[PDB]
This record gives C-alpha cells, structure tokens and sequence, in this order.
C-alpha cells in the first residue's frame, strides 16, 4: 500500500568526506651527530685525492 | 594526522659501480568531533521586573551560555569524551599514545626534603635528554611542567640556609615554564586518596632539528569553534536564542619528548 | 543505477523521517553494546534506523578522581529497555562509514557509542512496521503499537522478530510479551500476509503518530 | 547565605523554571484560602510553587443585577485539589511579597487572592519531587507521579505530608490514596533517602515532562 | 602538632599549609604571591615568629621576602578560643583581604 | 601533497651525513690495514681506565 | 543534473607521451592511454536475447 523502493537504504554521507586533513607532515627524527663540536672541522684536501702527510 | 619516516643507506663510491636507492613509508591516524549546545528564552514581563532591582536578565543568561559551553569545552580537553563505550576523542590525560605513568624516585613530595624534590626534576630531565639523542638542550629548549594546584606551593620548600627550589630551577632552566591546573590533582585514586600528577614536556621543536613540514607541537588541542549563533525565534511574547560549539579533544604527535609521574 | 522497475508514483517517505509537521520531542543518547547487559539479551539485533531504544543509564560523570566535572546532561541508551526512550530517526544526521568488506557499501545501522536523535512526539513518522500473530492482519486507521524488549523469552518469540522491532496490533488482540507505546496510533492503512519463522516478511513501512 | 564552597560546575536550573523549549499549555489563575473548603481540609500547606493545585470554581459573573456582564474568563483554584488544574510555576513572574517573620527572606510562598500561572503541558520542568513510604526509594528515568489531595485520610497520611506536594512512584506500586497526573513521566534518575514522620527528606530537584 | 617545641621547619610548613588552603579552596582562581593577605594570629603565639636556624635565618624574615603583600597583627581575642578539655586553644585566621572584579564578575 | 624526489634527496644528503659522522667517531677498516682511524678508535691511544668512584 | 544517455563509455585519455630517452645511435619514445569500460545508469531500457 505503501509503495516499493527502488534504492536501498542508507545513510547518505560517505565518511570519506566530512573529514579534515592536517597540512603539515610528521617526520622521523632519530639521532644527532656532533662530531664537529667536538672536534671542529678543517677542509685541507680535494676530492679525488690519495693521502695527507 | 601522517607520518614520513624516510630510509636510505649509503656505500662506497666508484666510476662504474651499481648507485644505491632511497625511499619512504607513511602511516596516519584519526579522531572524532563532538558538539554541544545550549539556549536561552525571555519573557516580557520578566525582564520589567527584573529591572527594578538594576540587573539585566537577557544578558545574565546570554552570559551563562557562553560559560556553559566552555567548561564543557575545557572538560573534553582534560578528559576524554566516551573513550570507555568506544569514541575515539580522548583528552590530555587520556591518550593512548603516551609514555605511561611513572612512579617518582621519591615516594611523596609531602613529608619531603630539598634535596628529594630537585632530585625528581632532575631524573625526569635525565630521560627526556635520554628519549631524544642530544637532540634537545634542556637548557634552552623552552620545556613546560604541568604540575598540580595541590603540589604547585611545594616549589617554596627552602633549605636551611634560605636556597629554595624555584631559585635552582631558575639558574639552572632559565627557560622553564610552571603552570598549575585543578584538574590534575585527584587523578586515579590509588588506594583511597587522590593523587597528583605531573607532566613534563618540551612545547616546540625547530624544523631544522626535525624537517618536519609542519610546526614542532608536540600538543595540541583541536577546536572547530568555540561560540556559534544558530539562529533567534520571535514569538508573541518571548524569544529563543540558540548557541553551540565544536572540539576534538587533544592530540600527541611526538610521544619521545614527554614525561609524565604518577604519585605527586 | 539500480533502477530496474518503473512505478506510477513516488514512494510517501523513508523509514526513520518526518513525514508531517507539528508538535515535536526529541533527545540525544550514546549507544550502549548489547552485549554490555547483565542478564543477558534474549532477543539480539543490530542498531538500526527506526527501531525503539531504551533507557540504560547516565554518563555524564566525565571523570576518574574523587572530585569529577559535570559538564553535560547525556543519556546512555540501549537497543531494548523496559523504560521506553525514543525511536532513532533522521538518517541524514549520520556518516556513511561503509561496512566490512568495502566503503561506499548501503549500511542502515549505527556503531556501538555513536549518538543519535530519538523521538517521543512525533505528529507523523514513518516507521517499518511488523505483524506478531504469524497470519494475515489488516491494520486499518485506529491501531496501537509496541516493541520487543531483549528480556522477551524464547518461548513468547517463536517468531524470529528482532531485537527492537515496532509490532502492530488491534485493541484487544496484543501479543503476550511485547511492551506497549502509550498513546501510539497507526494513522494509516496498511495490510499484511502469512507470516512463518524464518521467512519474516519484513512488512511494510507506515505512518504512525507517537503521542 | 553566601558561598561557602567552589564547585566545578553550576546546577542544572531550579524548581518552578522550564529546562527544555517545546510544546507547552498554561492558563492563569487565582488561589483559594484552604478554610473556605467546605468539608475541611485534612490535609494542609502554604501555597508553594512547583506544587499541583486543583479547580475550585468560576468566577467570571462580575455582577449583581439583573444584567450581568462577563467582561473576562478566569478560573480559581486550591492548592489540593481533587479536579487537576496544572501546576504553578515561572517564579520569575512573581514578588517575595514578603514572609511573617520578617520581609526579604528566601521563600516561594504566594497570598490567596493572587495570581499565578499553572502548567498543563510541558516538554521540561523543574520540580521539588517528595517520596513515600518511608522506605528508600530509586527513580530512575520512566516512573509516574502523583500529588497528595486535599481530603487525604489521616490513616493514609502517616508520614506528615504538604496539601499539594508531587510523590513519584514505581509503576507496579502506588501510595494508598493520592492522585494520578496522567501522562507524566520523570525523564531524569533521582535517589531518596529513608523517611520518617515529622523527619520527612525534601528530595531533590528533577527534570519532568508534564504532557 | 604545636608551634611549642617546634623547631624552624615546622613553623614554616603550618604557614605554607595555610596558604595551599587558600589556593586549594579556590580552584586556582587567586594566586596567594600578589592578593595582600591577613593574618590574624594569636598573643601568646606571635613572639614564636623569632625562631632562627644556626645559619641566620628566621621565620619572619621568609614570611617578609617570599609574602611581601602579607600583613601580620595581633590580638588578644584569639588567645582563648575554644577552650578545649583543661587547656585554651590559640587560634590561626588567614583571609584575603580584597578581591578583583577580574577574578569574579561581582 | 607530498613530494617524493625533495623527501629521495633530503635522505640521501642525511645518509652522506651520517656516514660523514660515523666515520669520524670510528675509523673506516682500521683492522683489514686502511690508515682511517676515528676519535674513539685510534690505535696509538693511552686506553681507557678506571675512575676512583 | 546529468546527461543521460543510459549508456556511457569511461575514457581517461585517448593518447599521451610519456618521455623520451635518446642513446648514441637511437632513441625511444613511450605513449599510453586509460579506460575504464562501459557504464548502464538506467537498466530499465534494455531488452537483449542471447539466442538469435
């Protein structure tokens, strides 16, 4: 009496909208080096060189 | 909210040698929004009567509305919104992904000398420096203590030679900040009193220690709005206004740089 | 997409929408698992649009110390309670979320701690509605309704009927162990056939007047 | 009496103040003296808001002569009452008129003669609730309610009760003799304490739905 | 227990008690370093103000420097007070003397 | 919204930094015979020692 | 709000280059194309037999 559907039922919003995404990216940090505060550092070669004496 | 976490190693070089390669890996993670509301309604002849003793009855509960929704605002922020029957909005105190709580060194700051309250501070600076590899200096890094409201008047504890707690804190993190909350005294009820907590943790992180595209915010608290005006219905003889707002509660995007106590 | 038959009219209204407009009572409520009640649930279903819900308890302590915040006037509900609390409507207040196998799938229920809108007063709403006798009824205009609980034993369900299904029934004719709506009309004809266990015509849907 | 103590959060409302906004009916009134009931009245109490009050007659004549006119239409009413006239609410509307002791003071009491506004449909109202039995009694969200009438049996009125004062009870069980508001739901979960005569706890504030 | 055979520390922490109340009982609304605080104390108390530790400290001086707001009075009324089983008992009062329309909107 | 080859050579200028820096702690086959050696590995070294506490 | 047509054909791209690579004595050029097939939006108006 009430007639028929032709479409199921649902719930029409998809949850793939109504969502808010964060501009920034997290990224993986790990360790430090700090060999030059130890130690300083000092250019005296030149690429594609064999020893220093 | 994603993540990068970038892979490559290096090898030794050479003119006609294979070139090794880099690449990459992402990950994210959800949360929920909640919403509230509340309104108010005004009679004519209430607010004539309301007048002869010099007080003004639509904006007193205009103002209440505006109170009302903040404190649930600043609950949802402290404490999770129906994390037990399964949202996932979480709080301050609440979130999964932290380091767990601790038990301090000493027992109890109560019935505690000067050299047992510098003591915690240290050791909890001692694993904050141990978490990230030298990659902050707690000297100048701007970290933040959260404390307790119940606790924060155990920082006057002085020696008896007048040096204080807060004077070696100054000297020694110049850059420290101290804030206290109610919210953090009764927190768990272990056996049948409260306990305080406390939670130290770093505020930002620069981009050039980390490369991240966004800010260091190691917190951070997610607000949609705080007061939205849905809309006034004129009736004969009153009116109906409506208000509402928006949170979701709090986020901890850099687990390594928190500590946190459970017992005082 | 979808459309294989061409009718001569349009349907009136979707189960769990307002069909009509006037007088009107509403709340909000979370939802409570099923599998959370003490007894245990005789009658089990899922939580779907325009099933009757009951009333379980209060969850706005919002707290874990000794002193706790009040911060809002919620209700925690369940899919069946002795306490009558509302009928869920209005679909379009909801996200989709897919289902199991994949997203953009038609689902019709609502997760476990989701909240929802439940109506006491409703001047027309169109409900799915479900015949309890196992035999051919006809409803006609003036009828009264009423719900299965969970607490319905096996013996008065021979009937498979879920966990929160609206049952019509004529005046002096209501079934043993349903719980009456007080107030509740039909407002509507409508007509019903044979009915077996297993094989439960689901009905069809039909205005109805809550108070 | 000023604050002695912080809370985290305001009360909800207080009694005589609407809560929610939805359907509602009221009607004015004026208020009968308990000594101009002429059988006597057994049962007695100040004319408190947030308390039933029942139909005593009509007053609309305005007139002694031969022609009369009826220049309005009002209605009087008793704070017991057998012929349910609302129940009187908004303090706002009102004056302190002040108290016999000393004026100022903190009181909802209103003189004979006045005029009040009594609420026969109500989507949310704060009332002062009261209990009977003397027994320690839960609410929870769907009980019903009653309101002590003015010619109460001394016998059924043990506990030491107002003329006009609103007792929730349990559906399968009611206190001897009061009367029924039909329609009328608690909506909101409340404890009691024990009682006794002459001892008798106030209760608490509660939410209700009238109609 | 009793500021009598108390030394220097236990004097201080009454008085440091006392000032957590105040911040206790308001939730965090008024911070007790800059709000001019009271205090009533007794007669036969106020002169255990003198003590001093070896090094040259006294209780009066780190009520002076830490609380510079705070105001000390005496007065006789509070001496006996409740006059308990045998013996009277002297009487503390602490109290905010003013407070901001800041804090409340009063 | 990410840009795969800035992430490639962002690793790959922090992988050259970390060999950098892990060679300058330790030295580069010191044992096989190559002449590198690093801050803690140094062979003409006085050796570590014990502390009085 | 839509063209109709019962029937739609799903066309990405017809024809596109991807690059070029040039050697000593060649080069290579690439070229794809995308589809997705063939779309019934209204299956109420097809009749079809599969004998005959």
């Amino acid at each position: 009496n009430f007639t028929a559907p032709v479409t199921t039922p649902s719930i029409p919003t998809p949850i793939q909208f109504l969502q808010t995404w964060l501009p920034g990216f997290v990224k993986v940090m790990t360790a430090a080096r700090k060999i030059d505060e130890i130690i300083g550092i000092d250019t005296v070669g030149s690429w594609e060189d064999q020893e220093i004496v | 909210q994603g993540i990068v976490e970038p892979a490559g190693t290096a090898v030794e070089y050479g003119d006609h040698t294979n070139i090794p390669l880099t690449s990459w890996n992402a990950n994210f993670e959800r949360r929920t929004i909640v919403r509230g509301e509340l309104g108010m309604m005004v009679g004519t002849l209430e607010e004539g009567r309301a007048s002869a003793i010099r007080l003004n009855s639509a904006e007193t509960k205009r103002q209440q509305a505006a109170i009302g929704l903040e404190t649930f605002r600043n609950a949802i922020g402290f404490y999770g919104w129906q994390s037990g029957l399964g949202n996932r909005t979480y709080g301050f105190l609440n979130d999964p992904n932290l380091p767990a709580f601790q038990t301090p060194p000493s027992q109890g700051w109560s019935t505690a000398d000067w050299a047992g309250i510098i003591g915690d501070i240290r050791e909890a600076v001692r694993q904050l420096r141990i978490q990230s590899q030298d990659q902050i200096d707690p000297k100048a890094e701007k970290i933040t203590l959260a404390l307790a409201t119940s606790k924060v008047d155990y920082l006057s504890v002085t020696t008896p030679y007048g040096i204080s707690v807060s004077d070696w804190i100054e000297q020694t993190y110049p850059k420290m900040r101290i804030v206290s909350a109610p919210e953090l005294s009764g927190v768990q009820m272990k056996n049948q009193e409260p306990e305080d907590a406390l939670v130290l943790f770093v505020e930002d992180v620069n981009a050039a220690v980390d490369g991240s595209t966004d800010g260091g915010s190691v917190f951070s608290q997610l607000v949609q709005s705080k007061f939205i005006t849905l809309g006034v219905e004129k009736r004969a003889k009153s009116y109906v206004e409506d208000f509402s707002n928006g949170t979701a509660g709090a986020l901890c995007k850099r687990p390594w740089a928190v500590v946190r106590y459970l017992g005082i | 997409m979808f459309q294989k038959q061409v009718y001569r009219q349009y349907t009136p209204g979707f189960p769990g929408d307002l069909i009509e407009d006037g007088p009107k009572r509403a709340r909000p409520g979370r939802i409570m698992s099923l599998s959370a009640v003490n007894p245990a649930a005789t009658a089990t279903g899922p939580n779907r649009a325009s099933r009757a819900f009951g009333y379980a308890g209060d969850v706005s302590a919002l707290g874990e110390g000794q002193p706790k915040t009040i911060a809002a006037r919620a209700s925690e509900v369940v899919i069946g309670g002795a306490n009558f609390f509302g009928v869920l409507g209005h679909p379009k207040h909801y996200a989709l979320f897919g289902s199991a196998g994949d997203s953009l799938a038609p689902s019709y229920d609502l997760p476990d701690g989701a909240e929802g809108e439940f109506f006491d007063m409703a001047t027309g709403l169109v409900v799915e509605i479900f015949n309890g006798a196992a035999a051919a009824l006809d409803l006609d205009y003036g009828d009264l309704v009423a719900y299965v609980p969970n607490n319905l034993a096996t013996a008065d369900d021979a009937l498979g009927l879920p966990a929160g299904a609206l049952v019509g029934f004529k005046t002096g004719s209501m079934p043993t162990g349903l719980v009456q709506i007080p107030n509740a009309r039909i407002v509507n004809a409508i007509s019903l056939p044979a009915q077996s266990a297993g094989n439960l015509v689901a009905g069809v849907t039909i205005v109805q007047l809550t108070q």
